[PDB]
């Protein structure tokens, strides 16, 4: 889970 | 009109807080989203898909309760749960300022030119001249309960507070000879009014959403005090925002559907629903140019649905 990733 | 069903864009929200009165998602003029996951706010350029974290608070126990850009997007103001209002200098990645001056979390701001104003938990107001050493210059003290809802008007006449104590405040943009009273005091939603948005097009209209023992999507002429509008929206109404090119708004909701409701204006008709997150949606924000609507929601992801644009 990255932040902000697609 | 054709609105497409899909959003253009499903970015990955872990950790957001799940707390309604928290206003955790901000478009800036420079086309930059500032999301605030937990105690970090982070960055993601629309045009490139690059992704910085800004920030990260430093003490156990803290989270960001509040974010938002100043018009030109250059500085982003983050209010926290130990009841600072943090100016951050985005080009230089640094803090600029600590602003202290409220009782209890910032979980509202809204910025009018230089003045950034910040709405508490305490239910108190408090304008900041951000250019100067006592940033404190006014506090504005009509809410009994968690400011949630705080905007100025596009053209810096009024200032709109909803509240957890179901009020509406329309605040002058000056105290004048008399002191900090609001012109208006709008008592009819019957739940926490956290959805406030001003017309673009129409200096007076202001859109308020109430919360779930609410549903009510209310419109209103500031000056003259009418209710031109009283909708159910059949579900909390966590958000209000207005497409200036479509003359179309769009709110978000919870329980039972989580989905994002247009409505044009003026008849308030449903136009679509654009439905996919899997629990209440939290916050929407707009893009700089109108196109793209930001909805994010408990599901822990930011959907980005271009509702306003066909290219």
């Amino acid at each position: 889970r990255a932040p902000x990733s697609d | 009109r054709y609105i497409p069903s899909l959003p253009d864009r499903i970015l990955d929200a872990p950790e957001i807080r799940n707390d309604y009165y928290l206003n955790l998602v901000d478009w800036s003029s420079g086309n930059v989203l500032a999301v605030a996951l937990d105690n970090s706010v982070y960055l993601w350029s629309a045009s490139s898909g690059d992704i910085l974290q800004l920030l990260q608070m430093e003490q156990p126990g803290e989270y960001i309760s509040s974010v938002a850009w100043i018009k030109e997007g250059n500085y982003l103001a983050v209010g926290t749960s130990s009841a600072e209002v943090q100016l951050w200098d985005v080009q230089q990645q640094k803090r600029l300022r600590n602003m202290t001056s409220h009782s209890a979390r910032v979980g509202s701001l809204s910025w009018n030119s230089y003045i950034l104003s910040s709405g508490s938990r305490s239910g108190h107001i408090h304008h900041h001249d951000v250019r100067v050493a006592e940033h404190h210059v006014a506090t504005l003290s009509g809410h009994s309960q968690e400011v949630c809802g705080l905007r100025w008007a596009p053209d810096g006449r009024h200032l709109a507070s909803g509240g957890n104590d179901n009020l509406v405040n329309v605040w002058p943009s000056a105290p004048g000879e008399g002191g900090w009273v609001p012109l208006q005091t709008f008592t009819q939603h019957q739940g926490a009014v956290k959805a406030v948005a001003w017309c673009p097009w129409q200096s007076n209209v202001l859109a308020t959403g109430g919360g779930t023992s609410d549903r009510h999507i209310r419109i209103w002429n500031v000056c003259s005090g009418a209710c031109l509008s009283a909708v159910d929206a059949h579900s909390q109404v966590c958000s209000i925002l207005w497409s200036p090119h479509y003359k179309e708004l769009i709110s978000g909701h919870g329980f039972a559907q989580n989905q994002l409701v247009i409505w044009k204006y003026p008849t308030m008709a449903k136009v679509a629903e654009l439905k996919g997150h899997t629990s209440r949606v939290l916050s929407l924000t707009m893009s700089p140019d109108g196109a793209t609507v930001a909805s994010a929601a408990a599901d822990e992801t930011l959907r980005l649905w271009r509702c306003f644009e066909l290219d």
